[PDB]
RNA sequence: UAUGCGCAUAACGCCACAGAG
DNA sequence: CTGAATTAGACAATGCTCTGTGGCTCTAG
């Protein structure tokens, strides 16, 4: 439903068998508003939630859960007409790397005839196409695990157009 | 190490730190200094200039690369 | 909105190309010298085709898909049947 | 490589990332902020064959 | 280049391999960067 | 320094008379060549504005983007309006209407003669 | 006065000389927090005279 | 000074790139001499636009009171390019309404490409207009626009190649639809264009062309008529 | 005697593998930090031009007359030479060593080797 | 209604001019003609 | 990019003359 | 039998900003 998961020891440890939450501290780039030279904790945080449910290809996944917020150097690099102090941050991510035909696992929202929409930890709305051509009396007859949860491959991912990692996997049973 | 160069701040620095200053309150930075109805951030930077509250570190570059870290604070205004 | 660049030039360094670098570079290899058609349109492998940039902003890219406010523009290249000097560097190469 | 002629978007499936023609990495892309008659300038002498390496740190 | 005979300077750049620090004030607005002299030659650091 | 009553009396005041020759071969050119000044009877862009042959009335004040003239296209039917692009108030003076060196020239070319009123204001040379 | 209001997403919002009503609309939103878009760093910008 | 020895220094290089580039490939300098003129369907094969799959069955209309319609009659200025209604009269003498003839009347998708065409470059519409046939609206949105990135997002963009295309398409299909003799001038009056436009498309019909304005006074005060090929049947 | 550019090429690739150890030190443009061979004789020579991007050629356009400008005119006085002889080396293909025209009569010779004169032209 | 009266330059006689037939004084064939000048408000200050 | 109401129209150089300070 | 100074030719530069109008930009073969 979207809701903003803390980071809970590295979300509950939601590395399991399956889904690759990799955790590991990075170092990331923060052009702090002048409105937080004081409070410049809900700054970082604020903008490390901007951050969060969006592909970065140098943190190679997406991240999930940040922790251990950490500022290298007691200077602030001013730039010369800017207004944004821009600060070097440390912190120890939980980031979400996926790969093309891996494992995942999955909460439904709808199953309809070419649409399934499985929430991964409960952020990532990844939708599935239903059929594979090869039947269509596997669209009745359930058969492919139609339940609350559901676990699938993943052929391509794209991102969603607006604020989200989208997932687009076939559901690729293993039989047939 | 001791800081070699003009305690004193030039006019090139007090320009520059009216400007970042100014352009910080020209973002919803708090001010340090009590409005007295002022509407331009250049005189409320002039203000926070004039009480030693502006606390931003002039990084004086040697023509070596070189530099030296000075407060606006630990340097000498004058009119 | 946010400043997109913060990183700053340090230098600057002026060099020539090897030919394998612009091969590289360029996106299209440039053939026909008529550059409009009849009906007004730019022409296939012409001077100013749509493989490089768009020239203004009725139309849009080949290489990316971009109009004409966010085109970086491309280089092309007309392949040179036989080989000529390079008058850059003509009085040098008639030095050595 | 430091090179304004090298990056190029690639063609969409969505994702806009950049890719150096050059040496094919998409992680060594950033934007600097130029003059609109330096990047017709240094068009102008690729046009010469002449390349201009960007130090960018 | 910006003062005169600016290919011959260009050719000579070219030929040579030269490198520009960019710290001459015809270089920094060649490129778009603040001139050194000034309110130039010095940076302001905001403490954290 | 010039006396406010005098300049406000009739000392040195003058007009500038700008004349706009307006052919419609040579500038719009988009094809056919049967371009006449005209307005389609129910246009709502030049009512009142321009005369029944889109062309300006002679008493008629000009500001900045009222009609200029209208031409309509005979062969086809759709007719277009110029519009005022100069930044002064003028009166038209006169419109003459010019055919070609054998007076078979069609409805197309004209000169619109405007004056613009130019009193001594400040910042002027004498 | 002012020819327009910069957004803070970077649209600009030009202000009529026509009608009050439009910019009595304007002049109410102005310093009002960060809207339905997801770019809450900066406020707007009055391009004032 | 040269001699003709200046001439075999020369033809060394000749035989030189003679070689390492063939005969073959020397003889195919024949290309770009006159290689296709751009952006519409190539000179053979007049069976395009119309594939037999997804054909004419979609949203049809008869009566002759829909033929007094065109402007939309009440008690909403006009709701066609009116050509259908110039060509109403071929279509009326297999049957006055409803034609099921062997051009299947498909006249609708030349009005549904006008209608597409006059919609500008910017689209926020999935569906154009009521949108029902998808798999046409899947042809348009493929062939006739083209993609743009735009801050993350993406948009149909209609580029003036494209405006082109679907003109020459328009024309295409007008012209075996209404048996080679075709009034250019009313598409000139009611979709928006300039008559540079239809002569320079008339120039890029080069290959037996003879135009003539046949129909003088056709209309209530004025002449329009052009587009005489006068081609080999389809 | 006349020196081709492609003769010129290969007088100085063999005088580059004889003394390149030295002209690498006249010449540092091409290849960064200077070892191991790194400017090569082949940038004194063009087997290609570059045509800029076309945003940066933009055509003027006043009321239904186009106008190009000086770089895309220079360009196409290239490309017209360039196809000129194409067609040339395309007649001295298939002769002495179907589809031909004999057409390309226009340069200046009282030969077949037009090559001179269409390559100082060019 | 209210015919566009030109009046030729040379003779000053009043000339009715529609739309698509030629320009040419109907007495003299001069070729200039000026517009009439017809009665319609127009409000100035006196200042 | 400008005007007008997302839509419609208009999207320039080179010479030579003349002038202002 | 070749380095030598000299002399002619080539070439590059020659203040700044601003306002207008008018002709031509592919006519000749
Ligand atoms: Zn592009
Ligand atoms: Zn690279
Ligand atoms: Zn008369």
């Amino acid at each position: 439903c979207l809701e903003l998961p803390t980071y809970a020891a590295a979300c509950a440890l939601v590395n399991s068998r399956y889904s690759c939450l990799v955790a590991g501290p990075h170092q990331r780039h923060i052009a702090l508003s002048p409105r937080y030279l004081n409070r410049k904790r809900t700054g970082i945080r604020e903008q490390l939630d901007a951050e969060l449910l969006r592909y970065s290809e140098s943190l190679l996944g997406v991240p999930i859960a940040y922790d251990n917020i950490k500022v290298v150097g007691e200077l602030g690099d001013i730039y010369d007409d800017q207004g944004h102090i821009h600060l070097n941050i440390e912190a120890d991510f939980v980031i979400f790397c996926p790969e093309p035909g891996q494992k995942l696992m999955g909460i439904v929202n709808k199953v309809s005839s070419s649409h399934i929409g499985c929430l991964v930890h409960g952020c990532f709305n990844a939708s599935i196409p239903k059929p594979e051509q090869l039947s269509a009396e596997q669209w009745q007859t359930m058969e492919i695990n139609m339940g609350d949860e559901l676990e699938f491959e993943v052929f391509r991912l794209d991102s969603d157009a607006a604020g989200v990692f989208c997932i687009r996997g076939k559901l690729n049973i293993t039989s047939l | 190490q001791k800081r070699i160069t003009t305690p004193y701040m030039t006019k090139y620095e007090r320009a520059r730190v009216l400007g970042t200053r100014a352009l910080q309150i020209a973002m919803c930075a708090p001010v340090m200094v009590e409005l007295e109805g002022e509407t331009d951030p250049l005189l409320i930077a002039m203000k926070e200039l004039k009480a030693r509250k502006i606390p931003i570190i002039i990084r004086r570059y040697l023509p070596d690369g070189s530099y030296e870290d000075w407060g606006v604070d630990e340097l000498i205004i004058t009119d | 909105s946010k400043n997109m660049p913060w990183r700053r030039l340090q230098g600057i360094s002026f060099g020539m190309y090897s030919a394998e670098e612009l091969k590289k570079l360029s996106v299209k290899s440039i053939t026909n010298p008529r550059y409009l058609d009849s009906l007004g349109n730019p022409s296939a492998n012409g001077l100013y085709d749509l493989a490089l940039g768009p020239a203004d902003s009725k139309e849009v890219c080949s290489t990316c898909v971009q109009d004409f406010s966010n085109c970086s523009g491309h280089l092309g290249h007309i392949e040179l049947p036989l080989t000529v000097y390079n008058p850059l560097l003509f009085d040098k190469l008639y030095l050595l | 490589c430091g090179s304004l002629l090298s990056p190029l978007l690639e063609k969409p499936p969505r994702n806009r990332k950049y890719n150096c023609t050059l040496c094919s990495r998409s992680d060594t892309i950033d934007t600097v902020s130029v003059p609109y008659v330096f990047r017709y300038f240094v068009a102008e002498l690729a046009a010469m064959n002449i390349k201009v390496k960007l130090d960018v740190v | 280049m910006t003062f005169e005979t600016s290919f011959q300077f260009l050719k000579q750049a070219t030929m040579l391999g030269s490198h520009d620090e960019l710290r001459s004030p015809s270089a920094c607005l060649v490129v778009g960067k603040v001139v050194r002299g000034g309110t130039g030659l010095f940076e302001l650091k905001q403490p954290l | 320094i010039v006396n406010k009553a005098s300049w406000e009396r009739g000392f040195a005041h003058g007009s500038v008379y700008k004349s706009e020759f307006i052919d419609l071969s040579e500038k719009i050119k988009q094809g056919d060549s049967s371009l006449v000044f005209g307005i389609k009877p129910g246009d709502p862009r030049v009512l009142q504005k321009l005369d029944d042959d889109g062309l300006p009335f002679i008493g008629a004040k000009l500001q900045y983007g009222d009609p200029y003239y209208s031409y309509l296209n005979l062969n086809t039917g759709e007719s277009f309006v110029m519009y005022y692009k100069s930044k002064e108030n003028c009166v038209v003076d006169n419109i003459k209407v010019c055919s070609n060196d054998t007076g078979s020239g069609k409805f197309k070319c004209v000169c619109i003669t405007m004056r613009v009123p130019r009193n001594p204001t400040i910042g002027d040379k004498f | 006065g002012a020819s327009m209001v910069i957004n803070e997403d970077g649209s600009r919002t030009a202000l009529s000389a026509v009608d009050m009503t439009q910019r009595e609309a304007v002049a109410k939103q102005l310093l009002t927090p960060a809207t339905g878009a997801p770019k809450p760093q900066g406020t707007k910008i009055v391009c004032r005279h | 000074v040269g001699n003709e020895s200046l001439n075999r220094a020369v033809a060394k290089a000749a035989e030189t790139i003679i070689d390492t580039k063939g005969v073959t490939a020397l003889v195919s300098d024949a290309i770009h001499n006159d290689l296709q003129d751009d952006s519409l369907y190539l000179p053979p094969c007049y069976d395009d636009a119309a594939k037999p799959e997804d054909v004419y069955k979609f949203e049809d209309l008869l009566s002759p009171a829909e033929y007094e319609a065109l402007q939309s009659p009440s008690e909403m200025i006009e709701e066609n390019s009116h050509c259908t209604f110039v060509i109403e009269a071929l279509k009326s003498l297999p049957s006055d309404v409803e034609s099921r003839d062997r051009q299947a009347r498909c006249i609708w998708f030349l009005d549904t490409l006008i209608k597409f065409r006059a919609h500008r470059v910017v689209k926020r519409k999935s569906a154009l207009g009521p949108g029902v046939p998808h798999i046409i609206n899947t042809k348009l949105l493929k062939h006739f626009t083209c993609l743009t990135y735009n801050n993350g997002r993406l948009r149909n963009l209609i580029s003036d190649s494209m405006k082109a295309k679907i003109t020459a398409y328009v024309i295409i299909l007008a012209l075996h639809i209404h048996d080679f003799q075709i009034d250019l001038t009313v598409l000139q009056r009611d979709l928006k264009l300039s008559e540079k436009r239809m002569m320079e498309i008339a120039k890029a019909m080069r290959l037996k062309i003879s135009k003539r304005r046949v129909s003088v006074a056709a209309g209530s005060e004025e002449d329009h008529k052009l587009g005489t090929l006068s081609l080999p049947l389809p | 005697g006349y020196l081709t550019p492609t003769s010129a090429r290969e007088h100085l690739s063999a005088l580059w593998k004889n003394e390149g150890f030295f002209l690498n030190y006249l010449f540092s443009g091409m290849d960064d930090d200077g070892m191991e061979s790194r400017f090569n004789p082949s940038v004194f020579f063009l087997d290609f031009l570059v045509v800029p991007p076309s945003r940066y050629r933009p055509v003027s356009r006043l009321g239904d007359q186009m106008f190009t400008n000086g770089q895309t005119v220079n360009l196409q006085a290239v490309m017209k030479d360039v196809v000129l002889i194409r067609k040339l080396l395309a007649l001295m293909a298939q002769e002495q060593k179907i589809d031909r025209s004999f057409l390309s009569t226009l340069p200046g010779q009282s030969l077949i080797d037009k090559l001179y004169n269409i390559w100082i032209r060019l | 209604q209210q015919p566009m009266i030109y009046i030729c330059g040379e003779c000053h006689t009043e000339n009715e001019i529609k739309s698509r037939d030629p320009i040419r004084c109907r007495e003299c064939g001069y070729r200039i003609m000026y517009k009439k000048r017809t009665k319609r408000l127009v409000v100035f200050d006196a200042r």
